[PDB]
RNA sequence: AAUCGAGAG
């Protein structure tokens, strides 16, 4: 029957008894999911989640004892486990809005226990060592509202269907951005100039590869190509970068010869003459070049005493072991230990990739292309940061023992009282620190992360509105330094991000084309999948091991999982290979092959992309459903695998042949904010740019938890409607918990001539009546601790007694604490009185506002540790009544943005045969240019709906063009007895007669947003010029093209005005000082009647900025002949 | 929070609120005959009954007031 | 008497001390209660 | 008083 629908009885019961069991609308959870199964998998893994993975490959860390080839006893310190604590005490469960309402962080508690090994294996003393507080994740593993009822939620103060990644630091609710990055195992080409800039020789060609260890750990590889012919392996440590021989390492992983090389980077292409004579340059330029270098152990020597302090190793530390240790720990980290026979298996196809670069042979790879793009998450990025953290706390306790050893010389190394005093002198705020940085996003490290960017990567994560707060969990980051490039080719929009961008909703501005977000249902696989048995089924089909035979270059197709090179085969069997895997991972009913896998097969092509089947388990790939047309069954695909897929974006469309699969509800490759944009396929891209950033400003619906929310600002509407005309998929995001917005009865029309350009004009009566009434919630904190310390209570507490303090602070300042909740404070008004006995009386603080207010809500915070002392510590909520005045920006769903013109008395107003008076009037000139049809097929659906009753669905991509919307309404609107094209008659307001013309009259949403400024100064504060600032009582700046059209004008007294309104010998001050009752005279220094100074000055007309250029120039050592002119 | 006055025609219909979701659920109808048995013919009035979020009842369970 | 303590939510009184001290949660947190005072406004 | 972030024109 109904297309969609209002669902008002389910809506209702809804709202009066939240669920008991699963909650409703679980697309939103499974919108806010990359967040939490990052943080989740952080710890709920299958070793320890990720955290225990990385203190156990944090390192051993060790120091020697002095003890008189031996020199004392080791440390070994390590780290065994890492914990979960949620709570705060006696013990009790701490939830949140608890430091919301506090004002205060939701952190955790991090448990730590370490080892203390003097030697291998003799004694080992275990101890917990907790460090610090973790601000844990909001609906995550470590909070106490990991899996809850919304009904239980409801019961303990939380929103109704709360869910989100941000994480409440100082009351502030701030949330890790998403970054996007390289990919993870995959070698790709780079033709980046700065490769040749680097040094002489230098070439722009180059492969690169940033491995991730199985903690997630980046590590960039990177093989610089030198013009003379030979090519070195390049990658970075600490801060710095140090540089290297390939051959060297090749010979360094494995006991392997130079033939061997030879078959390795070329097979069975020995009739060719570059690669051949490139590779005898090599071998023979490491031949002469190291000649002594022949076994692999004293290569590895070699190695292990050129990075001796570039690796802080161990005086006690063989050179072969510590060459080893930095070939397992620097070099292809994603292969792990034991995996050296592949790492040399991998360079081997990634020279030959190089050569393939240097011949041409295969196309360069865009970096900024979403093929090679990869987003890592939030909770990632946490990790990565706490095992940095904790690998420098485990150097810091190695460097207090080193400090020891040097000065204090009092030593025990198997002492428990001697680990107690080691450990009272090493920070243990950990989670002080990571709070900071959460709050500042300033990341600090000694490794860098292989990152790029430095400050910035937490946001604010503002609740304007529900939209805005939701759009916070899906924006994704390119990089601050790209932000800061200037150029344009990295803002493009790209075909290849088809299926994963939205390719509307991005902000327009200065951060455009770079805060792309993710297109609703795209998922981010936040675990690593099962990928053990892949090779074996792998082996089962027609390939061959990586090692029984030897085959290489571009004509093999290369086949390897997430970086691990085990199969060469012909590239019609690696297509052949390519679609049975496909088969057999859509089919189901297969141990292994998850669906979530990310294969890519690159056919081999002229020129083009370097060939290869590819498999990809990965940890944070980006992934996408469309449906299998072999099969009919939900398939999942990631960026890399659907440039070569030929996905149809309909089944109408579908070819012969052609075709495998067909994206259903072709609107899922969109924002979610996109999708609620009603019509967006009538409307101009632009136009739904400005739409999409105009919804993230309205004055929203911000929640209903708003009873305990204390926050900077909420901007709350006071009532709120659905859309008559509401796209699908609004309700099923249970978008109507968070209204916001008003049907309106538009008039496109113009009449009045108050709205020419983007003016529009509000029903006077309708504003009466209370057409959009939303308020603002603004709340701050009073304290007087701010100057007190820890042992220093402070003589002066809230309340007021004993002094002459004035009378009439009872008018709203009346009670023993705190003034009365339902007040009306006008500015200056004593906002809360405290007694103090520094100065032995009561002092207030004042409103120091602009606009009077309400108070809404003041409440009492007490300490966190027990300082019961006397609570010098309230915040308190200011409740503003922002009623729609003229010039507040209103806006449709189309960025059909405008001011409000003019409150048009109801009467003047023009209206209709019905009586209807509209309340919003828009000015029809302005579809012309900004070309949005979708408000005029709104208006029509939105009349049809208002007439029969139903609700009128408008989603993109469901009206042809042989079921034109207008004639879908049309019909509707003639079937109720209205005009067919909703051209409806109407009268004049002021002469009463009938217009010329029917007038397009309709409803249609209509959002109210923030934008509500005014200054103005004769005199007060002040080089002597006025102050600075709206809220100061400051002026405003005449810039220097102000004062150029000032001259252009040739208004010399007018310049003068805006730009305004001395010692006569020197010329170049002293005076004015009478001695006794004599008048004031001058006695210039620099020059009784004249002593000795001098008696010539007289006053001048200047400006004050004057004196000032003349003292900094006395400072200067700098005098003019300011020639003064005479009388 | 239902608008106690039409917007933009001015019909009260604030009362309305209760007998409408009375008439749709108690008796099983469409919205259409439910606001035209209510007693609304234009759509100005018809607005404020047929959409209208009541958030009240979510937003009235979160009292201060009364233990959980 | 005032101060309801928004975690029991229960009227209470303060003594210059121990403000935090719900007697019945001891709950750090306390909100200020509205009382009988003439508010006179616009009904616009 | 400076720095960063959000913006608006
Ligand atoms: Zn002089
Ligand atoms: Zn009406
Ligand atoms: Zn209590």
């Amino acid at each position: 029957a109904r297309t969609a629908d209002f669902r008002t009885l389910e809506r209702e019961s809804r709202f009066i008894n939240p669920p008991k069991d699963k909650s409703a609308f679980p697309l939103l959870q499974e919108a806010v999911q990359p967040h939490i199964g990052s943080f989740n998998a952080l710890t709920e893994g299958p070793d320890g989640g990720l955290l225990n993975l990385g203190v156990k490959d944090i390192g051993e860390k060790v120091i020697f004892d002095g003890k008189p080839g031996y020199l004392g006893n080791k440390l070994s310190v390590s780290v065994e486990q890492v914990s979960i604590a949620k709570p705060m005490s006696v013990e009790r469960k701490v939830y949140p809005s608890e430091s919301r309402q506090r004002l205060t962080s939701y952190r955790g508690k991090l448990l730590l226990k370490l080892k203390w090994s003097v030697n291998n294996g003799e004694e080992n003393l275990f101890e917990v060592r907790d460090c610090g507080g973790l601000p844990v994740m909001l609906q995550s593993n470590r909070c106490h509202l990991n899996k809850m009822s919304p009904y239980e939620l409801v019961q303990h103060k939380e929103e109704s269907d709360e869910i989100g990644g941000y994480f409440i630091v100082n009351g502030i609710e701030k949330l890790i951005r998403m970054l996007i990055v390289q990919r993870r195992n995959h070698p790709m080409a780079i033709i980046r100039p700065s490769f040749a800039n680097r040094g002489a020789s230098y070439s722009h060609y180059g492969i690169q590869i940033r491995s991730v260890r199985p903690d997630q750990t980046s590590q960039t590889n990177v093989l610089h190509y030198l013009n003379d012919g030979q090519v070195t392996f390049r990658f970075s440590w600490r801060k710095n970068e140090y540089l290297v021989p390939v051959v060297m390492i090749l010979k360094a992983l494995c006991h392997t010869s130079d033939r061997e090389i030879f078959d390795g980077i070329i097979g069975n292409d020995v009739k060719d003459s570059f690669l051949t004579d490139r590779l005898e340059l090599l071998l023979r330029g490491f031949k002469k070049r190291y000649p002594h270098l022949q076994n692999r152990t004293q290569v590895l020597q070699y190695l292990g005493d050129k990075f001796r302090v570039v690796f802080q190793a161990s005086p006690d530390q063989s050179d072969l072991e510590v060459g080893q240790e930095v070939l397992d720990r620097i070099v292809l980290v994603h292969l792990g230990k034991d995996g050296s026979q592949d790492k040399f298996r991998m360079l081997l196809f990634m020279i030959r990739k190089l050569y393939s670069l240097v011949a041409g042979e295969c196309s360069p790879d865009n970096p900024d292309a979403t093929q090679h793009q990869e987003v890592l998450l939030g909770g990632f990025l946490y990790g990565m940061i706490l095992k940095e953290k904790i690998d420098e706390y485990l150097q810091n306790i190695i460097a207090q023992v080193r400090m020891d050893i040097n000065r204090g010389m009092a030593i025990n190394f198997k002492d428990k009282r001697y680990m107690s005093r080691v450990l009272m002198r090493v920070n243990e705020n950990i989670g002080s620190k990571m709070q900071y940085f959460l709050s500042t996003g300033n990341l600090v490290s000694q490794s860098g992360l292989d990152l790029q960017q430095v400050s910035g990567y937490t946001v604010v994560a503002e609740k304007i509105n529900f939209y805005r707060f939701i759009s916070h969990f899906r924006m994704v980051h390119r990089g601050s330094f790209f932000a800061q490039l200037k150029t344009t080719t990295v803002r493009k929009l790209l075909p290849e991000s088809w299926g994963f961008l939205c390719p509307v909703h991005t902000p327009d501005g200065s951060p455009c084309g770079l805060l792309n977000h993710f297109a609703h249902k795209c998922r981010i696989s936040t675990q690593q999948s099962d990928v053990s048995r892949i090779p074996s089924i792998l082996y089962s089909l027609g390939v061959a091991p990586a090692s029984h035979t030897f085959a290489a270059g571009p004509s093999l197709c290369c086949v390897q999982i997430d970086g691990k090179i085990i199969g060469w085969v012909s590239h019609e069997q690696g297509k052949i290979i390519a679609d049975t895997l496909r088969y057999w991972k859509v089919e189901g009913k297969t141990p292994g092959l998850p669906i979530d896998l990310e294969i890519g097969y690159v056919p081999p092509s002229t020129r083009g992309q370097y060939p290869g089947l590819y498999l990809f388990g990965g940890h944070s790939r980006m992934l996408r459903p469309v449906r299998y047309l072999p099969l009919d069954k939900e398939d999942i695909v990631g960026p890399f695998e659907q440039v070569y897929m030929n996905i149809a974006v309909t089944p109408q469309e579908i070819q012969n042949n052609v075709h495998t699969h067909v994206e259903f509800t072709p609107t899922n490759i969109l924002s979610i904010l996109a999708n609620l944009t009603p019509f967006s396929d009538f409307n101009q891209s632009p136009r739904n740019m400005y739409q999409c950033q105009m919804g993230k400003q309205t004055m929203g619906t911000p929640g209903v938890a708003l009873c305990h929310r204390s926050d900077n600002k909420l901007y709350r509407l006071q009532t709120g409607q659905t859309p008559i005309v509401k796209a699908n998929l609004y309700d099923d995001y249970g978008m109507d918990n968070f209204p916001n917005g008003f049907n309106a009865v538009v008039a496109v029309i113009s009449y009045t001539g108050y709205d020419m350009d983007d003016a529009m004009i509000i029903n006077k009566s309708a504003d009466e009546r209370g057409f959009g009434y939303g308020t603002m919630y603004k709340t701050e904190k009073v304290d007087l601790a701010l100057n007190r310390n820890r042992g220093d209570p402070i003589t002066q507490h809230f309340g007021f007694g004993n002094d002459e303090w004035p009378k009439e602070w009872l008018e709203k300042l009346d009670e023993d604490g705190l003034p009365y909740i339902g007040t009306y404070v006008e500015e200056g008004d004593p906002i809360c009185a405290y007694f103090d006995d520094t100065l032995n009386k009561t002092k207030i603080k004042t409103y120091h506002s602009s606009e009077p207010a309400y108070i809404e809500e003041v409440n009492l915070i007490g300490d966190e540790s027990n300082k019961f002392q006397e609570l010098q510590t309230v915040s308190i909520k200011y409740r503003i009544r922002r009623t729609p005045q003229i010039g507040d920006k209103f806006s449709s769903r189309h960025g059909q943005k405008g001011v409000c013109s003019r409150k048009w008395p109801t009467i003047d107003m023009p209206f209709s045969e019905t009586g209807i008076q509209p309340d919003i009037i828009i000015n029809p000139h302005a579809f012309p240019s900004r070309m949005t049809i979708g408000m005029f097929v709104e208006s029509l659906a939105g009349k049809a709906g208002a007439l029969h009753g139903i609700a009128q669905d408008s989603t993109p991509w469901i009206f042809n063009e042989d079921d034109t919307p207008a004639d879908y309404f049309g019909e509707q609107l003639a079937k109720a007895g209205y005009n067919y094209h909703g051209n409806e008659p109407m009268y004049s307001g002021a002469t009463g007669e009938e217009l010329r013309a029917d007038i397009y009259v309709g409803v249609v949403y209509y959002q109210r947003l923030r934008h509500m400024k005014f200054q103005v100064r004769s005199t007060g504060p002040v080089t002597m010029q006025p102050v600075k600032g709206r809220k100061r009582h400051g002026g405003i700046r005449v810039g220097e093209m102000e004062r150029d059209a000032l001259i252009g004008h040739g208004t010399s007294f007018l310049l003068q005005d805006r730009l305004l309104n001395v010692c006569r010998e020197c010329g170049s001050t002293q005076q004015s000082v009478p001695r006794i009752g004599s008048i004031s005279t001058v006695c210039c220094r620099r020059c009784d009647s004249q002593i000795v100074g001098g008696n010539e000055t007289t006053t001048v007309a200047i400006p004050f900025v004057l004196k000032y250029l003349d003292s900094e120039l006395s400072a200067m050592g700098i005098r003019l002949r300011y020639n003064v002119e005479p009388k | 929070i239902v608008p106690v006055r039409c917007f933009s025609c001015g019909k009260v219909v604030g009362d309305k609120w209760e007998s409408y979701l009375n008439l749709l659920q108690e008796d099983e109808l469409d919205e259409g005959t439910a606001l035209s048995r209510l007693g609304l013919k234009r759509y100005c009035c018809r607005r404020m009954i047929l959409t209208h979020v009541d958030l009240i009842e979510k937003f009235l369970r979160y009292n201060p007031l009364e233990k959980r | 008497l005032k101060y309801i303590c928004a975690e029991c939510s229960s009227k209470l009184s303060l003594s210059r001390t121990d403000a935090v001290r719900c007697k019945d949660c001891g709950h750090r947190i306390l909100l200020k209660a509205r009382t009988k005072r003439l508010v006179q406004f616009e009904a616009r």
